[PDB]
C-alpha cells in the first residue's frame, strides 16, 4: 500500500482553503502550516502568468527524513505514510535538513503562547485570550481539535518537529483528509497508488503526472496534473 | 502518546449543526462541527443545492471570529463625553437593563419633543429577520431614517439589470453550461456572490468556455482565464460598446431573442444609421435606436484609441461571443460600475447579456429562483400614533430624492439609500440633526469612502448605541455598546443564496452555548428595547411585537428573549416547513426537519422564463430604456427641470437620447494627474469576511493567497515600471496620498498591475476592532485604510458610492 494524493491544478483556484482546513484539523501553532503552497508570477506586463501549487508532505517512497532520524521517531507505516512518534523526537532537526521540500516545522516557539495573554483592549469590557481559554475549557487554544490526539499530540511539545500526517487519524476512521474535504473543486484526491483501479492510480494514467523535485530521489507521492492556467487566446 | 484505543477515539464522532456563513453575500449554508462544547470546523452544508459541500477558504476564519479574544462580553457606556478619533471613550461596563434604559430614555425624549425623525437606525450586515429592528421599530418610533449600507455595496450593479430587464437585484451565472464568459472586473473564485460554487466550477468550465477577464490587476480569475485585459480603471464600457458594435456589423446578435431585419440582409454598417422599421425586434426594444444614436460609431478603432486594446482582439471577442450565443454571460463587478458615472457601465456591459441572448438562457445568467420565504413581519400601520405618522414623512437624512441625488432604485426618485451621504446630512444637520442613533453590524467609518466624515458626523450625534461583537472604528464614537451574539454561531437567523440554477434558504442557529453576556442583534435586542420603552410609557413597539409576531403554529407570542429569537425565524420560514412548498422546491415535513437539513432548495430555474415578460416599461429587454426614461422623467418633473438638466446636475455627460441607451461616459477623475499620477485599484482580499477578518491571525498567515500580496503584511502593488519611476522596492514603507487623505503600507512590485495604477486590498488599516487588527488599539492602525484615500463621490442615478476609477494617488517612501 502506497497512499498518495493527486492534485488537479486546473480545478485548483489557489484559495488556501486546504491549508486553513489543516490549521483547524491539526492545531498547528501560529505560523506553522503543514499544508502550504508555492506561488509563482512569470512574465512582464501584460503577458503575466500566476500559478499556485498546493504543497504538503509527499509521504515519500524513499523518505530521507526517516533515514536520518537518530531516534526512529520519524518512520514509515504500512500505508506508506511518513509519521512521527513525537514522544521520541529529540528536536535534532536532522529531518528538516534531509527533507528536500521544506514541509517540516520545528516548534522552537511554545505552541499557542499568544493565548496566555490576559490583557484586554477595553478593560472589563472586551475579553482576552486567556479568558476565552478559561471560558471554553480549552487547554491551549479555543480552536484546538481534540480528534488530533487519537494518534498524535493535540498540542505538540516545544523542541519537536512536525509536519503533515496525511490526516492519519481521519484515515483510521475511514474519513478523508481535512484538506481533501475542504477543497471546493474536489481538486485533491487520495488513494492507494499500488491499486491500479484506485482513482489516484487512474488519474496519473489519464493525465501526465508531475512531481515536485523528483530529482531528489525520494519518490514523492503527491502528483500534480493539468495546468493552473491556460494559454492566452487572441 | 500511545494511539488511543478504538473505544476512546474521538475522530468523526462530534456533532454537525447547520448554520449560514456571512463572510460575503454568497451566504453559504454551513455545518459547524462541535465537540466539548466548542466549534472546531466549518464545512459547506452537503444538502445545499447551490454549493453543496464546496466552500471558499474564509469559512475556516469564522472560528477566529466567534473565538475572537477582543469580543465585547458586556454592554458598556462611554465616560468621556467628548467623541473623536483623538478621544478615548473610557468605556465602562454596565448592564443590559441600564444600557437599554439609557437608549430608551433618549428615544422617548425625541417623541415627547415631537422630533422622532431625529432618530436613525443604521444597518450594515443583516439577515432576513431584519424587518423588525430595521423598519418596524424605526417607523413606530416615528423616523424615516432606516439607513442600510446598500449604496456602499453594489446598487450601481443593479442599474443595468433593472433598467434593461426589470431585475432590481443580482444574477446567478450558469458557468457549467457557458461557452463564453466575459468578466468586467468580477473575480468569482475570490469574491462576488457565490465564491464556493464558482470556485467549484471555474476550472472545469475552462474546457468548454472561453473566459476573458477585464480587470486593471491580474486577479485569481484572470490568472485562470484565456485572456486578461488590463483595462485602465473606468474604461470598461468602451470595450463593452465596441463588442456590441462589432456584433451588429458581423450579424451575430442572438436572433431568437433579439430579432432580425425583416428582409434578412444585415443593414448595420459602421457609422451609418438604419431605419427602425427595417428591423423586427422579438424580446428586445430599442436596438436600432441605440445603433442610430450612439452604437454605430463605437467602432473597434474608436475603442482601441481610448483603451489601447488591439481592435483585432475586440473583433475576435465579439465573434467568439456571437458563435457561443446564447451560452454567453457578462459579469460586472463593483470595480467596473461603482464609479460616479458607473450606471452606464452597468447598462453597457449588461446590454451584452441581451444582445447575445444569455439573459435567462443556458450558459447565460438569470435572477434568483422564486422562493416562499417571507421577508417582512405584519404591517404596523395600526400601531403608528400621530407622532410616528408625522415623523416618517420627513425627508431622509441621506437626502435621497433631491435633484442631485435621484437614487432611482426600482424606478423611484429617492427610492434608494445613499448610505455614505447620511454622514454628510448628519454633519451638516441637513435636513435636520440626528440626536439618537442605533446602529448594528456596521462600520461605516472604515467601510465608507472618506470615512472621516463619519468620525465627524458621529461626534455630533447626542446619543448613539452600536450593536457589535467588537469595538470597531464606528464603536469608538458610541455612547453605549450593545454586544451582539455572533451571527454565525450564537444566533437564530435565515438567509438565502443563488447559484447552480437554484435558490436556497438556509437557517442560522446557535451551535454553541452563548459565550458572553451578549444578545442577538435583530431579535432579542429590539424585543428587550420594546419592553423597556413600554415600561417607560411608549408601548407601541411592544404591542406590535406581542400581537403581530406570534408563533406560526401556536399563535402565541414569545415567552422570553430566547424563544423570541427563534420565533422570528419560525415566522418568516413557515411557508417552507409548515406549509407545502412543493410548488417552489423542496417539501419539508416540519420545523425540525428544516433545522436538521439546515437548507431548503428551490427547483431548477426554468430557462427563458422571463422572455417576453420583463418587468420593464415595455416588458422587453430594453436597449433603449423607456424604463429609465420614465424614472428620470419622474425625477425631472418632481424638480421642475428637464431630464438633461438632471443629467447636468448629476454630472453625467449624457444628454438627450444618450440618457437612455448604452453609451460612453468618460470616467470621472478627481485630482491633478501631474500631482497624483497613479490610479487606485481597490480590491477585496479573498480572505476578507467583509470588514471582519482583520482581527483573525490566520487571515495574515495566508494573506498571500491574494495573487501578488504578501503574508503578514499590507502591501500596495505597483508595476515594476512605476516602482522604478518612484524609487520603490519590495518591502519599502510607503505613504500613498490622494487629494482627500493618506495611508501608509508597504510596497510590492508585481507585473500583474497595469502601469499607472496601484492595486491594494481593502481590509487592513484598522485602528480599532482588536489587538491583531491594529497596532495600538484605538490609536495606531495596522496597514493602511483604503477608504481614507477615496473621495466621497456618488453614482447619483443609483445613489451608489464610488470606490473606483476616480481615485488618483501619489506614492513616496516614508
Ligand atoms: N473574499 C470576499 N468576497 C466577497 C466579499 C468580501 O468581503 N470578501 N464581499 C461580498 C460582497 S458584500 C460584494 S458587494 C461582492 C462584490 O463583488 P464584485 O462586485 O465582483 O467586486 P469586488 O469583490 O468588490 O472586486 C472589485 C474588483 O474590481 C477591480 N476593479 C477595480 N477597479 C476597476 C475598473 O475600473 N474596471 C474593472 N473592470 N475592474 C476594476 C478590482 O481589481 C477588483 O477585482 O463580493 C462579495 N464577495
Ligand atoms: N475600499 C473599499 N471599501 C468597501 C469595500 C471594498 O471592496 N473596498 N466593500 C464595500 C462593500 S461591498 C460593503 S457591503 C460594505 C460593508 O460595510 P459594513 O456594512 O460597514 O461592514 P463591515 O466593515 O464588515 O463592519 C461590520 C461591523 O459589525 C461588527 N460586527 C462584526 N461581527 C458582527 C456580528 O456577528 N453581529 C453584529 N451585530 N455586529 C458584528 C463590527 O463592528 C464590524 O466592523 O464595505 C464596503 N466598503
Ligand atoms: S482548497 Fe482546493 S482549490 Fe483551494 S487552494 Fe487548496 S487545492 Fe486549490
Ligand atoms: S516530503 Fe519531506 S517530510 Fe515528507 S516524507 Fe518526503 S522527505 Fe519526509
Ligand atoms: S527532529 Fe525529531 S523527527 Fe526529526 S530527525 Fe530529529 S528526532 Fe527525528
Ligand atoms: S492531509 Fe491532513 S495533515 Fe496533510 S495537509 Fe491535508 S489536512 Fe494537513
Ligand atoms: S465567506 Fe462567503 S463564499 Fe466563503 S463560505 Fe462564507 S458566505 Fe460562503
Ligand atoms: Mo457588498
Amino acid at each position: 500500500m502506497r497512499l498518495g494524493m493527486v492534485i488537479d491544478l486546473q480545478k485548483c483556484v489557489g484559495c488556501g482553503g486546504c491549508s486553513l482546513a489543516c490549521k483547524t484539523e491539526n492545531n498547528t501553532n501560529d505560523g506553522i502550516h503543514w499544508s502550504h503552497h508555492i506561488a509563482t508570477t512569470e512574465g512582464t506586463f501584460p503577458d503575466v502568468k500566476y500559478t499556485y501549487i498546493p504543497t504538503l508532505c509527499n509521504h515519500c517512497d524513499d523518505a530521507p527524513c526517516v533515514k536520518v532520524c537518530p531516534t526512529g521517531a520519524m518512520h514509515k507505516d504500512k500505508r506508506g505514510l511518513t509519521l512521527q512518534n513525537n514522544d521520541e523526537c529529540i528536536g535534532c532537526k536532522k529531518c528538516m535538513n534531509a527533507c528536500p521540500y521544506g514541509v517540516i516545522s520545528f516548534n522552537a516557539a511554545t505552541p499557542h503562547r499568544r493565548w496566555q495573554d490576559d490583557s484586554e483592549v477595553v478593560a472589563n469590557g472586551t475579553v482576552s485570550p486567556l479568558m476565552l481559554l478559561k471560558r471554553t475549557g480549552a487547554t491551549a487554544t479555543p480552536n484546538e481539535n481534540p480528534e488530533r490526539g487519537d494518534t498524535y499530540p493535540m498540542i505538540r511539545p516545544k523542541r519537536t518537529t512536525e509536519k503533515c500526517t496525511f490526516c492519519d487519524h481521519r484515515l483510521d476512521k475511514g474519513l478523508n483528509p481535512a484538506c481533501v474535504d475542504a477543497c471546493p473543486s474536489e481538486a485533491r484526491v487520495i488513494g492507494d497508488l499500488d491499486d491500479p483501479q484506485s482513482k489516484v492510480s487512474q488519474l496519473i494514467k489519464l493525465h501526465k503526472p508531475m512531481q515536485l523535485k523528483p530529482e531528489a530521489g525520494t519518490g514523492p507521492r503527491v502528483f500534480y496534473i493539468r495546468s493552473f492556467g491556460v494559454k492566452t487566446a487572441y | 502518546g500511545a494511539e488511543l484505543p478504538a473505544p476512546l477515539r474521538r475522530t468523526g464522532v462530534g456533532e454537525w449543526l447547520a448554520t449560514t456563513c456571512q463572510g460575503c453575500t454568497s451566504w453559504c449554508a454551513k455545518q459547524i462541527y462541535v465537540m466539548d462544547g466548542r466549534a472546531l470546523k466549518v464545512r459547506g452544508n452537503p444538502n445545499s443545492g447551490v454549493h453543496g459541500m464546496s466552500s471558499c477558504p474564509r469559512q475556516h476564519l469564522s472560528l477566529q471570529q466567534v473565538y475572537d479574544p477582543d469580543r465585547l462580553r458586556t454592554p458598556m457606556m462611554r465616560t468621556n463625553p467628548k467623541k473623536g478619533r483623538d478621544q478615548d471613550p473610557k468605556f465602562v461596563p454596565i448592564s443590559w437593563d441600564k444600557a437599554l434604559d439609557m437608549l430608551a430614555d433618549k428615544i422617548i425624549a425625541l417623541r415627547v419633543a415631537n422630533e422622532p425623525h431625529k432618530y436613525a437606525l443604521l444597518r450594515g450586515r443583516y439577515s432576513h429577520i431584519n424587518d423588525l429592528l430595521y423598519k418596524k421599530m424605526t417607523n413606530l418610533i416615528g423616523s424615516p431614517n432606516n439607513i442600510s449600507h446598500s449604496s456602499v455595496c453594489a446598487e450601481a450593479h443593479k442599474m443595468g439589470p433593472y433598467y434593461l430587464d426589470g431585475n432590481w437585484g443580482y444574477n446567478q451565472y450558469d458557468v457549467k453550461n457557458a461557452k463564453f464568459i466575459l468578466s468586467f472586473g468580477a473575480d468569482p473564485i475570490a469574491s462576488n456572490r457565490q465564491v464556493s460554487f464558482y470556485s467549484q466550477t471555474w476550472g472545469d468550465s475552462l474546457d468548454h468556455a472561453k473566459v476573458v477577464v477585464v480587470d486593471p490587476r491580474l486577479s485569481a480569475s484572470a490568472a485562470k482565464a484565456h485572456k486578461w485585459i488590463p483595462i485602465e480603471p473606468g474604461q470598461d464600457s468602451v470595450l463593452a460598446l465596441a463588442i456590441a458594435h462589432v456584433a451588429l456589423v458581423e450579424g451575430v446578435w442572438h436572433k431568437p431573442f433579439v430579432g432580425d431585419f425583416i428582409e434578412g440582409k444585415n443593414l448595420f454598417k459602421a457609422g451609418k444609421t438604419v431605419s427602425v422599421e427595417s428591423f423586427k425586434e422579438t424580446h428586445t426594444y430599442g436596438l436600432v435606436e441605440w445603433w442610430n444614436q450612439a452604437l454605430k460609431d463605437y467602432t473597434p478603432e474608436w475603442a482601441s484609441k481610448i483603451t489601447g486594446i488591439d481592435p483585432k482582439t475586440i473583433i475576435a471577442i465579439a465573434k467568439d461571443m456571437g458563435a457561443a450565443a446564447p451560452a454567453v454571460q457578462v459579469w460586472t463587478s463593483r470595480g467596473a460600475v461603482m464609479q460616479a458615472r458607473g450606471t452606464y457601465t452597468s447598462i453597457s456591459c449588461h446590454a451584452l447579456n441581451g444582445l447575445f441572448g444569455g439573459i435567462d438562457s443556458k450558459g447565460g445568467l438569470f435572477p434568483g429562483n422564486k422562493t416562499p420565504l417571507l421577508k417582512e413581519y405584519p404591517e404596523a400601520k395600526a400601531y403608528m400614533d400621530e407622532i410616528a405618522a408625522k415623523g416618517v414623512k420627513k425627508e431622509k437624512i441621506d437626502q435621497r430624492g433631491r435633484l442631485e441625488f435621484p437614487a432611482l432604485a426600482k424606478g423611484k426618485s429617492g427610492g434608494g439609500v445613499i448610505t455614505a451621504n447620511a454622514a454628510n446630512g448628519i454633519r451638516n444637520q441637513d435636513p435636520y440633526e440626528i440626536k439618537v442613533m442605533l446602529a448594528y453590524f456596521n462600520n461605516f467609518n472604515f467601510s465608507n469612502p472618506e470615512g472621516q466624515r463619519w468620525d465627524e458626523a458621529l461626534s455630533k450625534v447626542d446619543f448613539m448605541a452600536h450593536i457589535t461583537t467588537n469595538v470597531s472604528e464606528f464603536s469608538w464614537f458610541a455612547d453605549v455598546l450593545l454586544p451582539s451574539s455572533h451571527h454565525m454561531f450564537e444566533k437564530w437567523g435565515v438567509l438565502d443564496s443563488i447559484g447552480n440554477g437554484v435558490a436556497q434558504i438556509s437557517i442560522q442557529q446557535p451551535s454553541i452555548k452563548r459565550l458572553w453576556d451578549t444578545r442577538i442583534d435583530e431579535s432579542e435586542i429590539p424585543y428587550m428595547l420594546a419592553k423597556k420603552l413600554a415600561d417607560k410609557g411608549f408601548d407601541a413597539p411592544w404591542r406590535y411585537i406581542n400581537e403581530q409576531i406570534v408563533d406560526p403554529e401556536t399563535g402565541k407570542p414569545a415567552a422570553d428573549e430566547a424563544e423570541f429569537a427563534k420565533l422570528m425565524v419560525r415566522y418568516l420560514t413557515a411557508p417552507l416547513w409548515k406549509e407545502d412548498a412543493s410548488k417552489y422546491g423542496d417539501k419539508l415535513s416540519s420545523w425540525d426537519e428544516f433545522v436538521q437539513k439546515g437548507v431548503w432548495n428551490s427547483s431548477p430555474y426554468k430557462l427563458e422564463a422571463r422572455w417576453g415578460k420583463f418587468k420593464t416599461e415595455t416588458t422587453k429587454f430594453e436597449f433603449y430604456s423607456k424604463t429609465l426614461e420614465k424614472a428620470l422623467q419622474s425625477h425631472a418633473d418632481k424638480h421642475k427641470v428637464s431630464i438633461d438638466e438632471v443629467m447636468k446636475a448629476c454630472d453625467y455627460q449624457a444628454r438627450g437620447h444618450l440618457a437612455f441607451i448604452p453609451h460612453y461616459e468618460e470616467p470621472y477623475r478627481f485630482g491633478d494627474e501631474s500631482e497624483f499620477p497613479l490610479l487606485l485599484v481597490d480590491q477585496k482580499s479573498r480572505l476578507n469576511k467583509e470588514g471582519r477578518t482583520a482581527n483573525s491571525p490566520w487571515y495574515y498567515e495566508f494573506k498571500d493567497v491574494d495573487p501578488g500580496d504578501v503574508a503578514n503584511e499590507d502591501v500596495a502593488k505597483f508595476n515594476p515600471i512605476d516602482g522604478k519611476k518612484f524609487g520603490l522596492k519590495d518591502g519599502d514603507e510607503i505613504r500613498i496620498t490622494s487629494p482627500v487623505g493618506m495611508l501608509t503600507c508597504k510596497a510590492k512590485l508585481w507585473e500583474g498591475v497595469r502601469p499607472g495604477t496601484v492595486a491594494k486590498c481593502f481590509g487592513q488599516g484598522h485602528w480599532a476592532y482588536g489587538r491583531y487588527a491594529s497596532a495600538k488599539f484605538g490609536v495606531t492602525p495596522r496597514g493602511g485604510s483604503n477608504n481614507d484615500l477615496i473621495a466621497d463621490r456618488y453614482d447619483r442615478l443609483s445613489g451608489a458610492s464610488a470606490f473606483y476609477g476616480h481615485i488618483r494617488v501619489r506614492v513616496e517612501k516614508v
